[PDB]
């Protein structure tokens, strides 16, 4: 993970249920930001015609 | 378009009608030019051409051509959707028997020639002969014959004789047997005979062939001459990836058919030997009764890849099939899937629809929108556009969306309120934006949860989302008034931080002159949310005829509430806001603004409570720390007694004082009690500990502790939770209930070393793995009761009775647990209810009884209310909407065309899945206030004693004080010695009567001499010796050890006067003489004197289930295994023939049949005397009592009454609120079935069950008749077995055994008429419950113009 | 909400209803007897003042407990 | 950097997670005058001190650390690796008592009751009662919404039983169950019932005939009957049942 | 191998079927082509509509329209031609180019 | 937009009623023709017809006797 700087409290219930309000230098300082490697392929099989 | 589904069997000219063309090959296609090979089981010439208008050969391929039958390959040009309607037929050469109709247990086959099962698949498989009309030489009709008894048939017995073997045989039998020949047979041998379990199935036979003559049924078409083959596009052989076909089994099954016939065919003509031929015959049958049900006769064949081939069969039935998994539950278009977050700024009628996840779902609307705009020329430039996301295309969706509802829906909807309508707002992001409150109705939180979207298309259908399923409409949960619009956790702590007051903060006892003042006090930073404060509100009340009087005051309250005054809506007091505001009164204060304003001052208080508490909770930065969890300083010296008790007990059990679980116990008693201490001392370390000063010294207040506030609000916590934080664990439990002794001292504030961690895992994982199969077989009661009441709907306004349930509180052990405003709101009365002194006519009939009518009872304190019953509601096929009452959520009156049905089946089961998984147990009276007493079976004598004695048996004595209401009820055994009697109106602090289990007494009428008659010892009486006192006793005993000689002989206590004769018990002419049986210790002589009801014999010496197994099985009307038999008919009672279990119990009526009588298991205690007169429905020996037993005594309402009150038990149990309409229709379901007593006038058979509307319709037409009807006599079933009884064969053939289902149907004929919410689900038409019930009533009233 | 927060209220249940019937189990009132039920011997005075109401010799107790430890 | 809710620790009775709030402002507050220390630059004998002050800290643990054995250079790689707060280890039942973590608090300028006063970001106001805010490790857990988020219109349909499929994982619509049919019985919504399962389901001819509705600006649908009836209505007819639609 | 007990023929797509996009894009194609033709003499229409499948049954051959205007195949080529020219110019052909995304 | 139809409700009693009657004028105004007897503010023809009933002019009477008006008149 990240160690980040986190308070307990409610603020206006972005957090309601288990709901956590990040903040956007969160997102600014990319420190969740990953990378996703995903594969396509596009077979070129042999149809009758 | 179709009316209803008619069924019955198939005509080999029939099934020659279906097809469109015989199978002869069992060529599936070519395997290079992948075009069907023939005249095959992919044939182009009968299931129509393989490509869209399209000849196979490619001579016709233009649509000019359109229905051709090409002169090359016959193959029709047409379109490629025929190839899937089409349908064949093999010729079998020869015949097969119908599995369904030989496997159907009873064998249709079977039972209609009367010939058993093994005889049948006896001459089946060729095993041996049949004659069939061997004339008129030797032999019956069916007479099964062996090989060489056939052989030696054929020597003696040449030609006139025929006998058969294999299918040919039996169609041979059903073709030449006549149904109304046999049928009279029948007649003669059921009229002129009398042997009642033969004349039972004999009845069973004869209703079974009127119903095949009935239906156009012939019986010769249960042997398949001819056998159709599915269209191919059922079974279809596809082209995968790589060449490799994929094929339904059914191919499988079709070639292994028609291969064998083949085979047959050539056998046949190629006069084979004849052993062979048998061979061949035998495994057609068998490859077809493969293809028509694999394993019902043997093993499944095979399969190809060893698994068991699936056949048509399994094609129906099976969890897994099609009636059941895409016929009442299929997969849908315009719809999504996304994680919901929660975005708290919403309004409740609306929630955040992704802009992504909404250009998807409304494409049709936006490429119309588009095209309509003029935006995009056509449909494929709207279609780019949408595709490159333009800039306009924003504007296009916002006006599309604008009044457009989606349904928002999470997985397991246990109840109706989990499918809700918002109003969407393209919201930004890839995550639905739910608004808070409504997550109480999804039970629904944001750990990751997601939630599928669809989108109501048309006009009908997007006003049903705005009318009935919008999230403002349904505010009330449907299982009982209370709104599921409650705050939940972050609002209450909002508020309750709010609406709170300390001793002594800034600006304390200021004026303000209204709450504006206090809130800009508040924002200004001159005085905080709780300063005990004055201020002038105005609050309104339209007790007035809607008119808000209102009336301004100086209220002494704080800053916060009045702060939060300026949110509640007009009409609500101010003591609505002037406390605390935990959660449960954050509620109630919803519940009493919908009761005083209605719906929509309602949705909008919900909302604003929710901004205001969120608003608030973060203004307060209630965080938690670490030093909120005060250990007190207490545990440890309570850890330390503990402690040292375990060791006094661990030492006196080395002494030998004690077993080893009695250490045990003592040891978990002394832990338990020290984790209680220990709690104790750190909840009042707790809630009181904050001390301030006030113009002084110090007061303490209620703590501000941050954990103690969420505990104490009721956001989050209990005292179980911050115990478990703060004081002790106390004692883990192993999974099977083993307490163990080593108790966790410890708290999670504190550490937990490795040996009390481990210990707490056991019940840690114990618990998690139960509530993984609560999880998984979450809604089974639900469906179990969707099952069986499923079509009753709300189709009248009034039947019109006077029928109902004399509802009351449930006035039990002390004060009432429900009073009477709980059971008796929004139902409507069955009669006028007046004053105790009647005073007025106070409360109409048919009033429904709403909030003011209830203040109206609960003034005059009105105790037991007539309210009408959905059980004894007059309406036919239905139940009207007075015998429902109030409809909640909507909160008006149920109006008709409402599904009271599956409402009230999730109604009981979203609260059962609350409750726990499994099933689980657990001398003078201290009567409580000043009353009066109260007689039930008033039958006492004053002794000369003076105190009282019950002379009666189940005299019931109950506390009423002067209310008019009854506040304490009892249950007196047989002559307590009551200190208080009758009618004595007396106060707390005076026991109303002494007794003792040591002392049942056999007290009489009269004073006198106690003589002994009747008695002679050695034969029925005992020698108790006195011992204890100095004297004779001679007790009664029964025939358990003497001898039979005087064994039924009952010790008779003669009580006379002092001159000799027999003094007569007052009443009747029977003297005062008593009969005893065993278990009463006499201490009397023979010649001695008794005062009035004086101690003559006397006799020596709370558990409930709680599991949602205890719902089940009350639902399911089992019988218990104590089964308290009743008093069946009124009258005396005689004891007979004994020491067999079942000792005679003769019931002579006073007028009635006076021999009757009954049997009693003597192992049982017998709890009633011999003379007292039995009363019908009435109890005899105590234990439980069976509902069956109840319905046949005293009455349907006895039965509702009590299914109500155990279910309400097991309810009550575990805190969850459930009302009481539901289980009353459940059981208005489970009673449905009548039986006919006297066959009368009406038309049904001798013992028949019937359909207990059905036999009421007929009885009644007829009592508008001249005709006497027939006495009816109600059943009562069990839910898996009232819903196994349903009229439409579509609807039990989902829920049920199909093939059983089907083949009744096919026998019978049925025609299924469409008059069922599951069987218009499966045909695709609308349900005539809810919108389409108008629309089912035009039909009806269309149909028969 | 989460699986770990109504197994909380399961496992609660469960070792709730243990202890019930086990501190039920314990005897707490009076009846003094002085003598068992099954033996006749005078139940002492220490046992006896132990559990208040004990109504069976230590041995006695003995048996009977293995007897129903078998659920015999 | 992240807001949790309070009342999430009392009800899920998981104090090792505001715990680990306070250490970790304890951990990071060690670090945050390191790099005071590094910046405004002392030199390595004061930052060797403190360092040394904060390695023993504690009651008697087995971390015996000396920064004298340790080349000048080689702790300022150090001083640079605890410029962003000090880890800290705590073996799982033998950690850091309650007193250790208040110690090390104080040995950092953070108050020993591990919790700060904050202000409003909006209103700039103070808020009452002060939080918990501390340093919390946090994990991201691949249960990411860009995979979970889907939905559909019209896409592909199965060959055998013609409903939604899809196969984009997943284009294919959501499976209106049989709760959600109770559901929808239980209002008394029959139009929505019957639109969700024969036109946006399974019958072939209204779906393809509504989606012209829908862009006509007609709403408007005719149902018909599902391929699912129809499919069993062949398979009924295909044993030797004579099943038929009565006019 | 999936978790609602799924099976292998739930998964096979349907090659066949035309899309209610593209059933929505014929009838629009079909009303572009019924307007565009409205503007246009009954020769011009009834020839093309005759001489394609337009609104009609099977598209006859030269010989066959020639027939029903009694007129020789060449007239009706000229004819078809001339329509068709003056249907290839904008305000004829900015509606119907637009279903052509080629 | 509209956020509760409980006044639609007490004019037609029924909450099916008020479905049924309101999808009819609704689908009136949208194919086709009729037009909106209350000052449309930038609704859908669902939450138009709803809050025609709203104000007691529309409902299933008056809805029949108008149909019954222009079956007269187009003849
Ligand atoms: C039983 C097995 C479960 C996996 C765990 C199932 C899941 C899908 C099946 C494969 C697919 O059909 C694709 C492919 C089609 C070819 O034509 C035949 C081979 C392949 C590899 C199949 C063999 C096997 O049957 C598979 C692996
Ligand atoms: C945990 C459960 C709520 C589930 C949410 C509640 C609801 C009813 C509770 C039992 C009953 O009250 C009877 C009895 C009362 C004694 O005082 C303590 C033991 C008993 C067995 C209780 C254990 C437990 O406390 C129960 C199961
Ligand atoms: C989703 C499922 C895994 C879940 C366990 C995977 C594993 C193999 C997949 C099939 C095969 O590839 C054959 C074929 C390829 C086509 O091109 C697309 C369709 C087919 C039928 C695939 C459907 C599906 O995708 C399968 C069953
Ligand atoms: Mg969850
Ligand atoms: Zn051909
Ligand atoms: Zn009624
Ligand atoms: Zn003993």
């Amino acid at each position: 993970g990240q160690n980040m700087r986190v308070a307990f409290m409610p603020w206006n219930g972005y957090n309601f249920e288990d709901s956590i309000l990040v903040s956007e230098r969160v997102v600014q300082e990319d420190r969740f930001t990953t990378i996703h490697i995903q594969e396509l392929a596009c077979v070129s099989r042999d149809t009758k015609l | 378009e179709f009316d209803a589904i008619k069924i019955a069997l198939a005509s080999p000219d029939m099934i020659r009608s279906w097809s469109f063309g015989e199978v002869k090959k069992p060529e599936t296609i070519n395997y290079r030019t992948f075009k069907p090979e023939r005249d095959g089981l992919f044939c182009a010439r009968i299931f129509g051409p393989v490509k869209d208008y399209e000849c196979l050969c490619g001579k016709y391929k233009r649509l000019k051509h359109r229905g051709v039958i090409c002169e090359k390959c016959g193959v029709e040009v047409t379109q490629t959707k025929v190839r899937r309607e089409r349908m064949g037929h093999i010729e079998l050469a020869s015949p097969t028997a119908h599995i369904w109709f030989l496997k159907s247990l009873p064998s249709r086959i079977g039972l209609l020639l009367d010939m058993p099962l093994r005889d049948i698949e006896r001459v089946l498989y060729f095993e041996s002969y049949v004659v069939i009309e061997g004339g008129m030489t030797n032999l019956e009709r069916q007479q099964i014959l062996t090989e060489e008894q056939y052989l030696d048939a054929l020597e003696e017995f040449g030609d006139e004789f025929d006998a058969k073997m294999g299918a040919e045989a039996i169609q041979a039998l059903l073709k030449s047997m006549d149904l109304e020949q046999e049928c009279e047979q029948l007649r003669e041998e059921l009229n002129e005979t009398n042997s009642e379990t033969k004349r039972k199935k004999l009845t069973k036979r004869i209703k079974l062939l009127e119903a095949f003559v009935q239906s156009g049924n012939k019986p010769e078409w249960m042997i398949l001459t001819v056998l159709p083959v599915l269209p191919p596009d059922l079974r279809p052989l596809v082209p995968l990836d790589g060449g490799r076909f994929a094929t339904s089994d059914l191919n499988d099954l079709y070639r292994r058919v028609i291969n064998r016939n083949n085979r047959l065919k050539r056998l046949l003509d190629l006069a084979a030997p004849d052993i062979i031929v048998r061979n061949e015959k035998r495994m057609l049958q068998e490859a077809v009764d493969a293809l028509l049900d694999n394993g019902r006769r043997g093993r499944a064949i095979t399969g190809s890849n060893k698994r068991p081939l699936k056949s048509l069969a399994d094609m129906i039935k099976g969890k897994q099939g099609r009636f059941r998994q895409n016929l009442l539950g299929k997969r849908v278009d315009y719809s999504g899937r996304s994680v919901i977050t929660v975005g708290p700024y919403l309004r409740l009628h609306q929630c955040g629809l992704p802009k992504k996840m909404a250009l998807e779902l409304f494409k049709p609307f936006i490429y119309g929108k588009l095209e309509l705009r003029g935006l995009a020329t056509t449909i494929k430039a709207a279609k780019k556009m949408v595709e490159r996301e333009e800039a306009v295309v924003w504007d296009i969706l916002d006006e599309v969306i604008r009044e457009h509802p989606v349904l928002l829906n999470r997985a397991p909807t246990l109840h109706r309120l989990g499918i809700q309508a918002f109003e969407p707002v393209l919201i930004e992001g890839k995550a639905i934006q739910l608004h808070p409150l409504v997550c109480a109705a999804y039970n629904a939180d944001f750990d990751g949860d997601q939630m599928a979207v669809h989108v109501p298309l048309t006009l009908e259908a997007q006003l049903e989302a705005r009318a009935l399923m919008m999230s403002t409409n349904n505010i009330l949960s449907p299982a009982n008034g209370e709104p599921i619009i409650v705050p939940s956790q972050d609002v209450v702590l909002g508020l309750y931080y709010m609406t709170r007051d300390c001793v002594n903060a800034k600006g304390e006892g200021m004026v303000l002159t209204g709450p504006k003042e206090a809130e800009r006090l508040y924002r200004s930073g001159l005085a905080s949310l709780h300063a005990r404060v004055k201020v002038r509100i105005t609050e309104y009340e339209k007790d007035a005829n809607g008119e808000l009087v209102a009336k301004t005051s100086l209220k002494d309250t704080t800053v916060g509430r009045a702060i939060l005054w300026m949110i509640v809506p007009k009409g609500l007091p101010y003591s609505i806001v002037n406390q605390a505001l935990g959660k449960k009164a954050i509620s109630k204060m919803l519940n009493t603004c919908y009761r005083i304003l209605g719906l929509k001052p309602t949705v909008i208080f919900a909302d604003q409570i929710m901004y205001t508490g969120f608003a608030y909770a973060a203004r307060s930065g209630a965080s938690v720390g670490i030093d909120d969890m005060v250990i007190p300083e207490k545990k440890h010296e309570i850890i330390s007694e503990a402690e040292a008790e375990v060791a006094e007990i661990q030492e006196q059990f080395q002494s030998g004082l004690v077993t080893a679980g009695e250490r045990y116990n003592k040891v978990i008693d002394i832990w338990a009690a020290a984790n209680d201490r220990v709690s104790k001392a750190m909840m009042d370390n707790l809630q009181t500990e904050t001390v301030i000063n006030r113009d002084g010294q110090e007061e303490k207040q209620v703590s501000f502790n941050s954990i103690y506030m969420m505990a104490d609000s009721g956001a989050r916590g209990s005292a179980a939770q911050i115990r478990q934080l703060a004081g002790m664990r106390g004692l883990m439990a192993k999974p099977d209930g083993s307490i163990i002794e080593t108790p966790i001292t410890a708290n999670f504030r504190e550490g937990l070393n490795v040996l009390q961690y481990f210990i707490s895992t056991h019940g840690a994982r114990k618990g998690l793995a139960d509530t993984a199969l609560k999880t998984a077989n979450s809604g089974y009661l639900t469906r179990r009761l969707v099952d069986v009441a499923q079509d009753l709907v709300v189709t009248e306004d009034d039947c019109g009775t006077h029928e109902g349930i004399m509802m009351t509180p449930v006035i039990e052990g002390g004060d009432v647990k429900e009073p009477l405003r709980d059971r008796v709101l929004g139902r409507v009365t069955a009669e006028d209810v007046l004053k105790p002194g009647t005073a007025d006519i106070l409360v109409p009939r048919n009033t429904l009884l709403h909030e003011q009518w209830c203040d109206l009872l609960e003034e005059n304190s009105v105790d037991a209310v007539k309210v009408r019953s959905v059980v004894s509601c007059d309406t036919d096929f239905g139940v009207c909407a007075h015998c429902y009452g109030r409809d909640l959520a909507r909160g008006h009156i149920i109006n008709k065309g409402e599904a009271i049905g599956v409402i009230a089946a999730q109604s009981i089961g979203e609260p059962g899945t609350q409750l726990t998984m499994r099933t689980f147990h657990i001398s003078s009276i201290q009567v409580k206030n000043k009353g009066s007493i109260k007689l039930s079976n008033v039958k006492s004598v004053v002794n000369s004693s003076g105190k009282l004695v019950i002379t009666s048996r189940n005299t019931e004595l109950k506390l009423i004080d002067e209310f008019g209401r009854t506040k304490e009820s009892y249950k007196v055994p047989y002559g307590a010695v009551l200190a208080k009697g009758d009618g004595e109106q007396v106060a707390g602090g005076e026991t109303v009567a002494n007794w003792d289990p040591h002392t049942m007494p056999v007290i009489t009428e009269v004073s006198g001499f106690v003589r002994f008659t009747d008695m002679i010892d050695g034969q029925t009486i005992t020698r108790q010796t006195d011992e204890l006192t100095g004297l004779s006793s001679l007790v009664v005993l029964d025939s358990a050890e003497r001898t039979a000689g005087g064994k039924d002989l009952r010790p008779a206590l003669k009580i006379v006067d002092a001159q000799g004769n027999d003094v007569l018990i007052p009443g009747t002419d029977m003297p005062a003489q008593y009969f005893l049986p065993g278990k009463a210790i006499v201490q009397l002589e023979d010649g001695v004197q008794i005062s009035s009801g004086d101690t003559l014999a006397r006799i020596p010496q709370k558990d409930i289930t709680g599991g949602l197994p205890r719902v089940a099985d009350l639902f399911e009307a089992r019988r218990p295994k104590e089964p308290a038999i009743l008093a069946e008919i009124s009258g005396i009672v005689s004891f007979g023939k004994e020491t067999k279990g079942k000792r005679r119990l003769v019931i002579t009526p006073v007028d009635g049949s006076d021999p009757y009588e009954e049997m009693i298991p003597k192992w049982r205690q017998l709890n009633v005397f011999e003379g007292e007169r039995v009363e019908r429905g009435d109890v005899i020996s105590d234990g439980p009592e069976a509902p069956h037993d109840i319905l046949r005594l005293r009455g349907v309402h006895a039965v509702t009454r009590y299914i109500v009150n155990e279910v309400q038990d097991v309810y009550r149990l575990q805190g969850v609120k459930i009302n009481d309409k539901h289980i009353e229709v459940i059981v208005r379901q489970m009673l449905r079935k009548a039986t006919i007593v006297n066959a009368g006038s009406s038309d049904f058979l001798e013992g028949e069950q019937v359909e207990y509307s059905r036999v009421k319709i007929a009885n009644r037409e007829l009592e508008a008749n001249g005709k006497v009807g027939a006495t009816y006599s109600r059943d009562l079933l069990g839910i898996t077995k009232a819903s196994l009884a349903t009229e439409s064969f579509i609807s039990a053939a989902s829920f049920q055994e199909t093939t059983r289902v089907l083949t009744e149907a096919a026998v019978a004929g049925k025609r299924d008429e469409l008059r069922g919410l599951k069987e218009n689900v499966i045909v695709g038409r609308l349900i005539p419950a809810g919108t389409g019930y108008a629309y089912h009533q035009d039909r009806m009233r269309r149909r028969a113009a | 909400s989460d699986e770990a927060d109504e197994a909380y209220s399961v496992t609660e249940q469960l070792t709730m209803t243990g202890i019930n019937r086990i501190r039920q189990k314990i005897n707490a009132h009076g009846i003094p007897v002085y003598l068992c039920e099954a033996c006749g011997n005078p139940i002492p005075e220490a046992r006896r003042k132990i559990f208040p109401g004990v109504t069976l010799c230590v041995e006695c107790q003995a048996y009977q407990e293995r007897q129903r430890k078998h659920y015999a | 950097d992240i807001v949790l809710n309070p009342l999430g620790v009392p009800s899920r009775m998981n104090i090792g997670q505001i715990l680990e709030t306070h250490l970790g402002m304890a951990a990071k507050g060690i670090g945050d005058k390191i790099n005071a220390m590094l910046k405004q630059q002392q030199e390595v004998a004061k930052l060797r001190e403190f360092i040394q002050r904060a390695y023993d800290l504690g009651a008697d643990v087995r971390q015996k650390v000396d920064l004298s054995t340790f080349s000048d250079e080689e702790v300022m790689r150090l001083a640079e690796n605890l410029r962003k707060g000090m880890p800290i280890a705590t073996p799982v039942f033998d950690g850091a008592k309650e007193a250790e973590i208040k110690e090390l608090l104080k040995l950092g300028d953070l108050p020993t009751s591990g919790q700060i006063r904050l202000y409003d970001g909006r209103t700039g106001e103070q808020f009452e009662r002060p939080v918990t805010v501390g340093y919390m490790y946090m994990l991201k857990l691949n249960h990411l919404v860009d995979d979970k988020m889907h939905a559909r219109s019209t896409g592909s349909y199965s060959l055998v039983t013609q409903q939604p499929l899809g196969g984009k994982a997943q284009f294919g619509g959501q499976r209106f169950g049989e709760m959600e049919v109770w559901a929808l019985e239980a209002y008394g919504a029959a139009y929505t019932l019957q639109e969700m399962l024969t036109v946006k389901s399974d019958d072939v001819n209204g779906r393809t005939k509504m989606y012209k509705n829908i862009v006509d600006g007609n709403h408007q649908m005719e149902p018909g009957m599902p391929e699912s009836f129809n499919v069993l209505l062949k398979e009924i007819r295909s044993l030797g049942i004579n099943i038929e639609l009565e006019d | 191998g999936d978790d609602e007990d799924s099976h292998l023929g739930d998964f096979i797509e349907d090659t066949t079927l035309e899309l209610p996009l593209d059933s929505a894009t014929t009838e629009s194609l079909r009303a572009a082509t019924h307007d565009v033709l409205a503007g246009l003499t009954a020769r011009e229409a009834k020839v093309l509509r005759m001489r394609f499948g337009i609104d009609m049954n099977t598209d006859y051959t030269l010989e066959e329209v020639g027939k029903q205007f009694d007129v020789t195949r060449e007239r009706i080529r000229q004819i078809e031609a001339k329509a068709l020219r003056k249907l290839r110019h904008p305000s004829r052909s900015e509606v119907l180019r637009s279903f052509l995304d080629d | 937009a509209r956020v509760t139809v409980q006044d639609a409700v007490e004019k037609i009693g029924n909450r099916f009623d008020l479905v049924l009657v309101a999808a009819r004028r609704a689908r009136q105004m949208q194919v086709g023709g009729k037009d909106p007897l209350v000052p449309e503010e930038n609704d859908k023809t669902t939450v138009i017809a709803l809050r025609e009933i709203e104000e007691g002019l529309i409902n299933n009477q008056i809805l029949d006797v108008r149909e019954r008006q222009e079956q007269q008149e187009q003849e």
